[PDB]
RNA sequence: AGGACCGAACCGACUAAUGUUGAAAAAUUAGCGGAUGACUUGUGGCUGGGGGUGAAAGGCCAAUCAAACCGGGAGAUAGCU
RNA sequence: CACAGGUGGUCAGGUAGAGAAUACCAAGGCGCUUGAGAGAACUCGGGUGAAGGAACUAGGCAAAAUGGUGCCGUAACUUC
RNA sequence: AAUUCCUUGUCGGGUAAGUUCCGACCUGCACGAAUGGCGUAAUGAUGGCCAGGCUGUCUCCACCCGAGACUCAGUGAAAUU
RNA sequence: GAUGUCGGCUCAUCACAUCCUGGGGCUGAAGUAGGUCCCAAGGGUAUGGCUGUUCGCCAUUUAAAGUGGUACGCGAGCUGGGUUUAGAACGUCGUGAGACAGUUCGGUCCCUAUCUGCCGUGGGCGCUGGAGAACUGAGGGGGGCUGCUCCUAGUACGAGAGGACCGGAGUGGACGCAUCACUGGUGUUCGGGUUGUCAUGCCAAUGGCACUGCCCGGUAGCUAAAUGCGGAAGAGAUAAGUGCUGAAAGCAUCUAAGCACGAAACUUGCCCCGAGAUGAGUUCUCCCUGACCCUUUAAGGGUCCUGAAGGAACGUUGAAGACGACGACGUUGAUAGGCCGGGUGUGUAAGCGCAGCGAUGCGUUGAGCUAACCGGUACUAAUGAACCGUGAGGCUUAACCUU
């Protein structure tokens, strides 16, 4: 149930090899307004492949 | 000797003049095509690597579009390897039809079982279920005991536990063969086989027999 | 103190 | 009429499951007993430690009871760890 | 502890109901201070189940079952 | 026998089969008459035993509805060493 | 300054002094059926009544209901009937407090897994240019049970009664794998009936809540009780055992030379995993054919140009799935939803008309509705890109090109 020695931080450290986080890869552009937008997302402004999706 | 590759398309019955009905799984085995033959000068054994179906062309890549170029035969859904049994000559881009099965009379089908995912101990083993009453606590469906006391001082390699079930490899033998339809490409064989509808399946004819 | 642990 | 009957409030706590570093230092859920009486409850009062109270279990006396708690004798004594 | 506990009195709507039980509502007050997905084992709380029906088990534990009103009818025994 | 060691006493009942139960027998290890003996209607969340009904208790588990478990974001313990 | 105990449950694993099945010698072995010993551990090896029981007795099965080791296996897996706290009685002992290995009724079983181990499933790197596939099989697991009936044959055997070996066929029990066509279960996502109440202004018609309110059916999926299949045959080398030829030892002798048989054990045959098999294997196919500088001049570093095969990511998703993974598809498109048609299920909707005082009935009408299913359909979403991955791939030696 509970641990009879402390683990070492060299074992926390190798059970955290898994933890890195992953940045995306690269980040689609709008072809109309031109901004950068995460790929099969709406831009910030309300833009979806140059269609001015609703914005208000 | 070589065998053929299909799919399965699903089960139905056949009702015979006497009165009864054969339950009868359908496997359609259009033609497969000989896409690369080996020998024991080049691969050290005999074989013979046959291709089924039809693939997309945008979707085939280069390394394999060379291969069936090669071969000179249209892209198929995948490739599957046949022993031959020293008696067996084929040529590469030969067809491969069902009639292969006119006369064998019972046939081992392989295919990939169903997937049941992470299954627990009865299910997967038969475990025999403890009381649901009687005093026991939150061990209704548990394993139990896993292995002795000190001595062994561990448990056995191969102990049967929960975990994956089915999605694998199973052979059926010995089918009796019902019906051998080249027109409609279709082969019956008495009962069920592995896998689900649409799954890929491999015919060879009964090992025992 | 009571039988079985801790009954 | 009834320490009468069935049954809510109310007062109890027979069984099971859950919980057992709990929501809770004894509870929750589903059943269960009494329910005009030797009943239950609010407020205030009285009984003080070898003493109290006890339809009596060594029960209870501020989550502590085969002798409460706090301070003192006190740095008791410990041929034992 | 912003804790499924404890805490005396008063007020007592509608339909059904013997009822302050129970169900659904009024006046009124709340959704309980992490959410979002997935739909494995296993645990918890429940629903249903072929044929059998206590073979379960220390033990019918648990569960299932009975359940209301009117009429008819009602044994041994008894301190009547 | 809430008492009987030998003991699952012997016989009968109940069961296909009964160390329990019930009725007798009396060899009462070690009952016995107000630390009462023997009966006793009613009563009992009391002990033992047998039936009908009932069923996932079981043969033997299957499916389904929910809360966790699993994944993501925020917060963030514990025993042990 | 704690190593939890009898029995049960769950899950086992090994030994062989073998219970069954298999192979043999002897027999006071006619046959059937037995006795005894040898070889053999592959698999198999009861349910109930009573009792806390293990055990035992009893009932009824089975080819058999083996004997032991594993902390008298297994409570950080369950149970708590027994034993062994505190309550209370009986018998008995004691003046008494109390006591008994006498009985009797009652009586809290905690722990979120760090490590080893085990069952599953991934990431990293390696395997020497990179990449997509198909394989070889070193090695490792799984599986290995058996009854009854019929034929041979009422033959062999036997005075009769009785009754075979060998061989062949059929059909079962238990167990295992797969599957959902059939028979069924489930089906709180489908339809209908119905009680109470509230609401939609009201009627009519619907909805909320009451365990899915209570119920009757039921699609897909999952599933067993449902229906398919499996254990083998064969081969190699043997065990006990039986032999042939044959000396040592003129004979005899299964053995010393040589040679032939011989079992569910052994090695294969059957099924599954499997090249991290660092001993990292084999086969097929595909991709890359720039220009310079520096220097401690080498498997060196840097700049520019270039970015292939392929992969990954993202999106729509799956009879794949805990998450990863795996499979399908992304407009040159049926991947999912919707939509269309059909099927299935429920069982004659609503509205209107007619009959009746009315509850209701009847016609329109097998109507309406209908989830996961089948066949179709770009209506919606699956965006052009970007990102990763490079630019011919070391040395030595040999044979070849230039046998």
């Amino acid at each position: 149930a509970v641990q009879q020695n402390k683990p070492t931080r060299s074992k926390r450290g190798m059970r955290r090899s898994h933890d890195a986080l992953t940045a995306v890869t690269s980040l689609s552009v709008d072809k109309t307004s031109g901004e950068k937008h995460l790929r099969h997302h709406i831009t910030a402004d309300g833009y979806y492949r140059g269609r001015k999706v609703i914005a208000k | 000797m070589i065998g053929l590759v299909g799919k399965k398309v699903g089960m139905t019955r056949i009702f015979t003049e006497d009165g009864v009905s054969i339950p009868v799984t359908v496997i359609e085995v259009e033609a497969n095509r000989v896409t690369q033959v080996k020998d024991l000068a080049n691969d050290g054994y005999r074989a013979i690597q046959v291709t089924t179906g039809a693939k997309k062309a945008n979707r085939v890549t280069k390394p394999e579009a060379g291969h069936f170029a090669k071969a000179g035969v249209e892209a198929g859904r995948g490739l599957w390897e046949f022993r031959l049994a020293e008696g067996e000559e084929f040529t590469v881009g030969q067809s491969i039809s069902v009639e292969l099965f006119a006369d064998v009379k019972k046939v081992d089908v392989t295919g990939t079982s169903k997937g049941k995912g992470f299954a627990g101990t009865v299910k997967r083993w038969n475990f025999r279920t403890q009381d649901a009453t009687h005093g026991n606590s939150l061990s209704h469906r548990v394993p139990g005991s896993i292995g002795q006391n000190q001595t062994p001082g561990k448990v056995f390699k191969g102990k049967k536990m929960a975990g994956q079930m089915g999605n694998e490899r199973v052979t059926v033998q010995s089918l009796d063969v019902v019906r051998v339809d080249a027109e409609r490409n279709l082969l019956l064989v008495k009962g069920a086989v592995p896998g689900a509808t649409g799954s890929d399946l491999i015919v060879k004819p009964a090992v025992k027999a | 103190x009571t039988x079985p642990f801790x009954x």
